[PDB]
């Protein structure tokens, strides 16, 4: 997140974190004690029997007792394109059942095809980088965004922080973005650099794919 | 080696660290492809006009 704001620790008790060998390469959203949901640019071209998913994290940097730790068991996806990054969302069902607490709980979701009008105010997040290079985000950013539609596909919900350079980074990759309490995006990608002050960010529409999730999640 | 024509253009880029690359150089793919990057990562892809 370039431009952002340290969250409180554990202010988002379902951001998750994905890790290669120790190592953060993505983000997630807890969506139930057993699956999370992340971008399925992620897991795609990775040992998906690698993966760590890490519940509960603050700051990537420091030993954290308030962290759950678990493995992948299995994958769902619903017409990923990968030239295109169209449907770029992916469910990762978990090896167990996170333990809810103060630092590990689930997300709400949207309705089925609810659409965002422009102006919406909403909060993205991650541990992506800091943006200078100030390098990576130790502790997980925050940054208050606006919805656009225009310089926007249809198949995507798009950001644009209003008269200031800032926005998701690399690293942000599967992050969720946060609307009225609700998970509407999954951070997919930018164009121009991270915060060109002109391309919108672009996320994978939750919304588009709430019947969907719940086939598998309920 | 580099090999003629080019990449084809890309619409944006996905916001991981280090996408995943199945190429690194022309030369490692098959006939007249490139090894190109696209939105997520490099993959050996025919080549447009120069
Ligand atoms: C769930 O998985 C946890 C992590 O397993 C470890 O990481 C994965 C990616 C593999 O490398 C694996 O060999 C490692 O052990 C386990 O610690 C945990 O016990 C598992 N829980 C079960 C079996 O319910
Ligand atoms: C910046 O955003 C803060 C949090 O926004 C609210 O909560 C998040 C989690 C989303 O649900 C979002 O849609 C909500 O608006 C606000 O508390 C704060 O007022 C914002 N700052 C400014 C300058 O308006």
């Amino acid at each position: 997140i370039v431009g952002g704001r340290r969250a409180r620790p554990h202010a988002w008790p379902f951001m998750v974190s994905l890790q290669l060998r120790g190592g953060h390469f993505c983000g997630a959203t807890l969506i139930a004690p057993n699956f999370v949901m992340s971008a399925a640019h992620c897991v795609a071209n990775v040992n998906v029997r690698a993966v760590r998913v890490v519940l509960g994290a603050h700051n990537l940097s420091r030993r954290e007792p308030t962290r759950q730790v678990f493995a992948v068991q299995r994958i769902f996806e619903n017409g990923y394109d990968p030239v295109n990054l169209l449907n770029d969302i992916v469910i990762l069902q978990l090896n167990g059942s996170a333990t809810i607490n103060a630092n590990v709980q689930v997300a709400q979701l949207p309705a089925q095809g609810r659409r965002l009008g422009n102006g919406v105010q909403c909060l993205a997040m991650g541990w992506g980088l800091l943006g200078r290079n100030r390098g990576i985000a130790s502790v997980l950013q925050e940054l208050n965004v606006t919805v656009v539609t225009s310089l926007c596909r249809r198949s995507n919900v798009c950001t644009l922080v209003r008269g200031r350079q800032a926005g998701v980074c690399f690293g942000d990759s599967g992050s969720p973005l946060v609307c009225n309490g609700l998970i509407h995006g999954i951070a997919s990608f930018v164009r121009g650099g991270c915060a060109s002050g002109l391309y919108p960010d672009a996320f994978a529409p939750v919304a588009q794919f709430v019947n969907w999730i719940d086939s598998i999640i309920q | 080696r580099r090999k003629p024509g080019k990449c084809p253009v890309t619409y944006g880029q996905c916001l991981m660290l280090n996408p995943p690359n199945f190429c690194e150089m022309d030369g490692q793919c098959k006939r007249d492809l490139k090894c190109c990057m696209g939105m997520c990562g490099k993959s050996c892809v025919s080549p447009v006009k120069a």
